[PDB]
RNA sequence: ACCUGUCUGGUUGAUUCCGACAACGCGUGAGGCCUGGGGUGCAGCAGGCUGUGCGACGGGCGGCGGCAAGCUGCAGGAGG
């Protein structure tokens, strides 16, 4: 079945908090909700534990473009340092179409077509 | 009471108008750095949307 | 005076392909035009006029008190480094993505600042933003294409944004002047590594 | 150089504990499930070995742990439900241990069998001995004790008494329990993503190791309180045990199985588990003499050989 | 006057949700819920009785859809 908003903006704020103490199977993804959550009835605790797996499940795989985990952006400026293979040293002697070089005819330098 | 001439048409701007804007421009020094003193700028609402605020601030600050 | 390219700057813009600005031009543009290539039929935007609506838009810039007021924004995912390197760098107030539009006029939201100035990175992509800074009697410089339109823009910056590097190239530069302008940093720049955190690579 | 030699049918959910046991002339192994059921394995000859003997299926929920006597006459069984209980494999017949209150996670019994440690998810590791008398209970009297649950606890086994407990904060916190204080709390070797999840003790009781959430594995000396040598893991390993007279260590994760060398501190040997499931998932391995076993999270309990 | 919010599309028994969005946040209803029904843990007592819990959430896996919501088959299971 659809799980509703009082369910899902539940489980959003779940992974989004807790995210380190959580894992990928579901009876210990539940276990730590009673311990770190308050909610009364045990079939709304599966509503919400099961949806926290099925977030789970795709933030590992960092698909979800809304929440964000102080562990993945320190992953992720690593990945954004890229070793530079900026082309301002790659190009020498640009070749700057007929035209273009023409407008730079006032101070100029590295003159190809 | 008084109203604010704009500078570039210089009619007065019109009666509570939203998109007339307040434009400050720092004077610019010789090497290029900013200056205490502000050039303060009046814009009417309709020279905005017609987009032809554009090329008269150019010429203006061209001066 | 008037200040004159780096070498070094101009060297970013053609790899930039800035230069290369659109195929078609509007009347309000052509004086941004030196000339437009007959081969491709692209315009190509005069760098004269370029550099010196930067440092216009760099002197509207620091004229407020507090730059943090100055709510920048950029609609596209290219622009997403642009902007967030350049709040760091000039204290700024990011906006990214979709613009909630309201931001600026509903007051039970309050996520940022009442803007004295907002700076786009296209017209086409934040039409939302450039007409809700007019409710409010809010500047807006912009970054504006050769077929862009630029009606509620104040300041037009004649510069691409339809390649990864065209933005990232001009929200540097315009970091780069307003330093420049507060005197804090000169053109000493070294833009072997810095210009590079605003590139969107992916 | 590991061989993967057979497999036993096994449960129908992930297995959680594996324990054997030193008899005269048989080998038993205990597996404890997710599927509310504890079996019993015999490893003798080749046609009974393999075979199912013991079976103790009264639980609750997930038999989150079990402990298997160095004599054999008894096993020691932790539930999800709440209540340990010490099965006489013999007997078939069981005692209750009522003290947490709730989701007990792991246990533990004496070199000497006298008593047993069973820690839970209630911020509680319990003590009792072999009558089912809660003799202490070490929350938060004693200073130094971990804030969160505790996932493993083991025996020190030349040691007399001292217990050691991993637990959610990360921190192994090791203890005399002659004197009711905490000896040692380690952290990353020196002294909620750091959470160590199974520990394991050698033989000689002074190597020891815990993996951890943290994606890594920390090897240390305790009757130094130093750390050995650390050794880095891809998913955040779960399963711990140490090789018999060896000096070998042989950690499993979300897919792998990753032996290491103590001494020489380099990897001697990797097995991946993913040609069985894509759910798989080792939870605690466990040495035997001849070869070491090591049970998996779909149900199958692979059993390996090491070169 | 009214409209948007309250929706192109997809989805759901559900204006249930995903998503794009001049809307943003909420509220009823829906759901959650309460009772009975099956499975068993403990406890108490004597066509066996009644307390206390556990157990299922669509979780897992495969294929569609992918910010997806979800749909569908199978395994496991007392129960889908």
């Amino acid at each position: 079945r659809v799980r509703n908003s009082n369910v899902k903006r539940a489980a959003k704020n779940i992974v989004e908090k807790y995210f380190p103490k959580l894992d990928c199977d579901f009876h210990h993804n539940k276990r730590v909700l009673e311990s770190v959550t308050e909610i009364q009835t045990k079939r709304f605790k599966n509503q919400i534990a099961g949806y926290v797996t099925h977030l789970y499940t795709r933030v590992e795989k960092g698909k979800v473009k809304k929440i964000f985990i102080k562990k993945h952006e320190e992953e992720r400026e690593r990945r954004e340092n890229m070793i530079p293979s900026s082309s301002i040293m790659d190009t020498e002697k640009i070749e700057v179409d007929d035209i273009t070089m023409q407008m730079i005819k006032d101070y100029c330098y590295r003159g190809n077509y | 009471f008084e109203q604010r001439i704009c500078t570039f048409t210089g009619r007065p701007i019109p009666h509570t108008d939203n998109a007339s804007v307040q434009l400050t421009f720092v004077e610019l020094d010789s090497d290029g750095r900013a200056t205490d003193k502000v050039l303060i700028y009046n814009v009417c609402g309709k020279i905005r949307k017609d987009g032809t605020i554009d090329e008269i601030l150019t010429n203006t600050l061209a001066q | 005076k008037e200040i004159e390219i780096p070498e070094d700057f101009v060297k970013a813009i053609i790899l930039s392909n800035a230069h290369l600005g659109s195929t078609t031009a509007t009347t309000n543009f052509k004086q941004y035009i030196y000339g437009r290539r007959k081969n491709d039929l692209i315009h190509v935007i005069d760098i004269n006029e370029m550099w010196k609506k930067l440092i216009i838009a760099a002197r509207l810039f620091v004229s407020i008190e507090d730059p943090s007021s100055i709510i920048v924004a950029s609609n596209k995912k290219f622009g997403k480094r642009a902007v967030l390197r350049f709040c760091s760098e000039t204290g700024a107030t990011p906006l990214i993505g979709r613009f909630i539009p309201g931001g600026f006029t509903n007051q039970v939201i309050n996520d940022v600042k009442e803007s004295r100035l907002v700076v786009v990175s296209d017209t086409y992509a934040d039409k939302q933003t450039v007409m809700e800074a007019s409710y409010v009697n809010t500047p807006c410089i912009a970054f504006c294409n050769s077929d862009n339109s630029l009606s509620r823009v104040d300041v037009v910056i004649p510069m691409n944004n339809r390649s990864p590097l065209s933005i990232g190239c001009g929200f540097y530069l315009f970091a780069k002047v307003i330093k420049y302008i507060k005197g804090e940093e000169s053109f000493d720049v070294d833009v072997r590594s810095e210009i590079e955190l605003y590139f969107y690579r992916d | 150089r590991l061989n993967e030699v057979a497999t036993f049918s096994g449960h129908k959910d992930a297995v959680m504990a594996l324990g054997t046991c030193e008899t005269p002339d048989a080998k038993l192994l205990f597996s404890a499930s997710r599927d509310r059921r504890v079996l019993g394995w015999s490893l003798g000859e080749g046609a009974m070995f393999g075979r199912i003997v013991k079976e103790f299926t009264k639980h609750g929920h997930s038999v989150n742990d079990v402990a298997v006597a160095r004599s054999g006459s008894f096993v020691v069984s932790a539930g999800c439900d709440g209540l340990g209980r010490i099965i006489d494999v013999q007997s078939g017949e069981r005692t209750l241990l009522r003290g947490h209150e709730s989701d007990l996670t792991c246990a533990a019994i004496n070199c000497q069998e006298n008593k047993i440690v069973t820690g839970s998810v209630d911020k509680t590791l319990r003590l009792w001995n072999m009558c089912g008398e809660l003799q202490h209970t070490f929350d938060a009297a004693i200073e130094c004790a971990h804030e969160d649950w505790v996932m493993c606890a083991e025996f020190r086994p030349l040691d007399e008494n001292e217990v050691v407990s991993g637990s959610v904060d990360g921190t192994v916190k090791v203890w005399d329990i002659d004197a009711r204080v905490v000896k040692s709390t380690f952290f990353d070797g020196c002294l909620g993503s750091f959470a160590v999840r199974a520990l394991a003790l050698s033989a000689d009781g002074s190597c020891c190791a815990y993996g951890g959430s943290n994606c890594k594995t920390y090897i240390l000396n305790l009757a130094e309180s130093e750390a050995i040598a650390a050794f880095e893991t891809d998913t955040p390993v779960s399963a711990l045990a140490f090789g018999l007279t060896d000096v070998i260590l042989a950690c499993g994760t979300q897919d792998k199985i990753y032996i290491w060398d103590v001494v020489s501190n380099c990897l001697l040997a990797v097995a991946d588990l993913s040609a069985h499931g894509k759910r798989v998932r080792c939870r605690s391995l466990v040495w035997t003499t001849s070869n070491l076993i090591a049970g998996l999270g779909n149900g199958k309990i692979l059993v390996f050989e090491f070169v």
